[PDB]
RNA sequence: CUGGGGCGGUCGCCUCCUAAAAGGUAACGGAGGCGCCCAAAGGUUCCCUCAGAAUGGUUGGAAAUCAUUCGCAGAGUGUAAAGGCACAAGGGAGCUUGACUGCGAGACCUACAAGUCGAGCAGGGACGAAAGUCGGGCUUAGUGAUCCGGUGGUUCCGCAUGG
RNA sequence: UCCUAAGGUAGCGAAAUUCCUUGUCGGGUAAGUUCCGACCCGCACGAAAGGCGCAACGAUCUGGGCACUGUCUCAACGAGAGACUCGGUGAAAUUAUAGUACCUGUGAAGAUGCAGGUUACCCGCGACAGGACGGAAAGACCCCGUGGAGCUUUACUGCAGCC
RNA sequence: UAGGCCCAGGCGACUGUUUAGCAAAAACACAGGUCUCUGCGAAGCCGUAAGGCGAAGUAUAGGGGCUGACGCCUGCCCGGU
RNA sequence: AACAGUGGUAGGAGAGCGUUCUAAGGGCUGUGAAGCCAGACCGGAAGGACUGGUGGAGCGCUUAGAAGUGAGAAUGCCGGUAUGAGUAGCGAAAGAGGGGUGAGAAUCCCCUCCACCGAAUGCCUAAGGUUUCCUGAGGAAGGCUCGUCCGCUCAGGGUUAGU
RNA sequence: UAUCCUUGGGAGUCAGACUGCGAGUGAUAAGAUCCGUAGUCGAAAGGGAAACAGCCCAGACCGCCAGCUAAGGUCCCAAAGU
RNA sequence: GUGGGUAGGGGUGAAAUGCCAAUCGAACCUGGAGAUAGCUGGUUCUCUCCGAAAUAGCUUUAGGGCUAGCCUCAAGGUAAG
RNA sequence: ACCGAUAGUGAACCAGUACCGUGAGGGAAAGGUGAAAAGCACCCCGGAAGGGGAGUGAAAGAGAUCCUGAAACCGUGUGCCUACAAGUAGUCAGAGCCCGUUAACGGGUGAUGGCGUGCCUUUUGUAGAAUGAACCGGCGAGUUACGAUCUCGUGCAAGGUUAAGCAGAAGAUGCGGAGCCGCAGCGAAAGCGAGUCUGAAUAGGGCGCAUGAGUACGUGGUCGUAGACCCGAAACCAGGUGAU
RNA sequence: CAUAGGAUAUGAGAAGGCAGACCCGGGGAACUGAAACAUCUAAGUACCCGGAGGAAGAGAAAGCAAAUGCGAUUCCCUGAG
């Protein structure tokens, strides 16, 4: 005999959409392709990046990329030519 | 097959449309007329019988890419537009049949 | 006796010239209010069928 | 599907924790959502703080409304959650509909199909003096293949030719 | 007092039904979870799925008593038919090779075979069957196959037939 | 070499029959009860017609269902099917 | 020549061995082939010869081509044989003795008694059996044993209807 | 140090185990189960752990009656210091 | 006892799913038929050459399958790893 | 470039028989004396059966299921070993004794020592107490037919090549250009073409070509349709034979 | 009246079987394939029944086809997968 136990009722969970760094520090990196996914803007698009609709980061220029910061607890994407 | 999954021709939708009245042209890239010489006839029964069209599929058409430098009796069914104007940049009349 | 194609897989393929496959993309038969104005001209193109399933059904159309 | 099956519970999506400071990773492992909603809750233009507390006070009381300080934040973020955000993404007003058609070099993701991201280009716009922004909504959910018939527009074919 | 189309009447009742249970109360016995007699907090008896009571009946079925008994304490002996023995004839299931000890210990977790020890001259014969997971039957239970065949109805589409 | 008997108890009334070759009964059958179909080319059946079963029969007859001799009995509900 | 590497299942890749048959050349065989039987030979391997003994008519090499292409495992097919092992069984039942036959007899033929059934283990006769009935020879097998015997094997012979 | 990518022919594999560290499930029970990263085994013989896939050493072209070390050992089985 | 009748998706049944030639929850025999079997057993001659995986996604799939992952063979660009 | 008696027709032979089944049906087994029956007179043993001689024949071991005659298995003899040893039965050391071959670091036994648990299938895992086989011998499993595709190879190459058929021993070849593949694509299409669709756009992108090689065939590596690698279901359906 | 019928006579008049092969109509499945099953496939084949011929069956246009037109059918190869 056995006592028959059920009442999962957290079985389920997402799946993630895959957020972190993309293009290395220092890198070329071409016009127009994405460094960077990230729900909420932690790191601000700074010189040569915009802000995608979707908060993302994508390269302006051509060249390589730096993250410097915004002073106190704030990061940033610097973008510099060739 | 993919063991259950809808497989691949079946998920993606069909843009097919065969009518009847379409018509094979014979290719000619233009440059098989200089194996000629200048002044001769092109008729496509002519160009069967030298080797070049194998197969007259109710018209013959003449493409553009290359160059003549040959006088020719140039008749034929279709002509594309620089084709016509090759013929006579060589000098040879271009006949529409 | 010679083999047949697969003919559902026939008019569905325009094979391209140089060796490739040509289709047309998904999800766009009927419904429509959901799907946003950006993938709407992502999806009256074509596309080529990719290299892994080329392999699979490159038997059932090779009779052009 | 199943710590033997039975019944019971669940089946896809979105967020968190497990996850081992990149991404991913399972369990009938822990916690809650969704099958929308919005004609302004979008677009720009310009505007400006919030939550409580402490007082002072009709009805007014613990708690309506008024000031009044102290308040970078405890609130508010159409909605779950995480991530942000007090230079607004929070809060108002005006004018307007870009909730634009044709695209898009380039990438992220991915077995496939799908799904994402976007500079810039054109035609036409809106707002503003201009620069400039706007290809829906604070991002990530809000829904599904083809076959199928219905529906409106079609320099497309139409079986001798004309339809 | 709500709810029903209507709320079990007669006769039976811990029952071939009763779970808790061996219900309690009495006879049967020194002792009686079964059996009979009555009790009704009938889980879940009930009127032609029939209810109750019934003399006659049964290789039915439970319980009790006499009669007589190897059924038993507790075995004994005798006859014969196989058994063993001496000529006659002479199979079979099964069977990797096989000079096949038993203790622990380990291991696909329960040894004849390897390791550690322990004991054991070689060869038959009459008996016992603890073991070789002893033979006979590719498990009858159990789960999967997208197996299958009988059955079923308000599963689905059909058909015969009567309308 | 031809009965073992007595006390009660349910279940089946009874003699009968089946699980050839596990299971003889507490099951089936049974007389009787009983509601209903069926006016004679009956109904029901065999099975797409015939033909001649039912029946050289005719509601005191013949199919079908439900129970089980006899005795005492068979109450309530037409809403759903 | 130098340097380096060489365990391998599923799995890919490359080289070769060998049988049958054919193809051109060559040869070798009644002065003994193929096969078979033995060994202590050689080639890294599948392997290949060389004497010796059997056998009494065909078959190798060199290079090619075609394949029903090579066994040790299918609860494998088909024969041959072991295993158990002279071990189980010898199909209900009273004979013992004396003569006779014969190479041989517990059984066969005689006589003697004692045996057993006798509502049948006895006489007639359907169903069926088909030559078994009869006499005369025969013992290789057929009798669950021998066997001079018979339902067996041989050559003859045997059924008569008016009812 | 040489191994990557591209194109193409051909696969097999999609039941895995265990020891340590990093977690969950559990009872901080399993030689349990679900994974992370690392081993071995699977497909890997040899030596030790008495014997033993999975631990500790170490990879087997093949021959010799030679040499040195690792893990573990050195009273005697059972090679080496009482 | 004798002589006939009823045939397999049928017969027959005082009913068991029993009997229908030692067969029966659909008899028996050759036929379609070398049915199908995602399942189990089997798959023979040798060396050399390098050589894996048991996870992910999806699937009426979960012991099956295809694509990608990891291996070998060939051809390249080549030094990118 | 078919089989040679388990192969090939089930049947090389009294074979659709013998047998199994009432039945429809199922359905075997078994060829070889020599060149010539010349097949054993004659003598012994026993009742023979059966030999041993003799004689026949080149062979009689060739003599009646009659060529060759292996292995299982049953043996008869003898070389070496064994009745204090446990022993997947071997290996490798190893004396004694027995030996003299395809003449070479020989042959056969081995008292004793050390390491040592079969093969196969399936498994994360097997000596397995998981399956498989009594062994012995034979048969018995990835084949062709057609088309696809790739590499290797052949001949011609911006041209390669014929199907059916006619003639010709089935052939080889000759005739046969009807077609298909390729040399140009992109668009569903009309249509256009080194460009082409989408577009309003000489914009931009999609696929194209600019850096051209194919095709006829052949060995192979797979694949499609074919029993398609063998062995095996239970089952469905049709046509019939059977209530001894 | 006349017919059914009856009688009688002429009739190498028919019926029956085997190539288990071939074709032509009439009736007609099913496992399997679709990874399950019904439309579908399997295939109008398996088997059954009637016909005949040594061939059968179609056959001299109420046809192809769209050019400066062919000329009764059948079969092969292509078209073409």
């Amino acid at each position: 005999s056995k006592k028959g136990v059920g009442s999962t009722k957290n079985g389920r969970d997402s799946e993630a959409k895959r957020l972190g760094a993309k293009r290395a520090d220092g890198q070329f990196v071409t016009g127009g392709s994405i460094l960077y996914r990230q729900r909420g803007t932690k790191i601000y698009p700074g010189e040569n990046v915009g802000r995608g609709g979707d908060d993302t980061l994508f390269a302006k220029i051509d060249g390589t990329v730096k993250f410097e910061r915004f002073g106190r607890d704030r990061k940033k994407v610097s973008v510099y030519p060739v | 097959f993919e063991g259950g999954q809808m497989p691949l021709f079946q998920r993606l939708p069909k843009r097919g449309f065969t009518n009847i009245n379409r018509k094979e042209y014979a290719v000619v890239n233009l440059d098989k007329l200089n194996g000629f010489a200048e002044g001769t006839e092109v008729t496509p029964e002519l160009l069967l019988e030298t080797g070049v069209i194998s197969k007259l599929n109710a018209g013959v058409k003449i493409l553009g890419n290359g160059k003549l430098e040959k006088k020719l009796t140039v008749k034929a069914n279709k002509f594309s537009a620089s084709a016509k104007e090759a013929v006579e940049a060589a000098g040879g009349t271009a006949e529409v049949i | 006796p010679k083999m047949k194609t697969h003919r559902g897989s026939a008019k569905r393929f325009k094979k391209t010239g140089s060796g490739k496959l040509k289709r047309s993309h998904a999800y766009t038969s009927h419904l429509f209010a959901n799907k946003s104005q950006k993938q709407k001209r992502k999806l009256r193109k074509s596309a080529v069928v990719s290299a892994g399933d080329f392999k699979r059904i490159k038997q059932m159309l090779a009779n052009i």
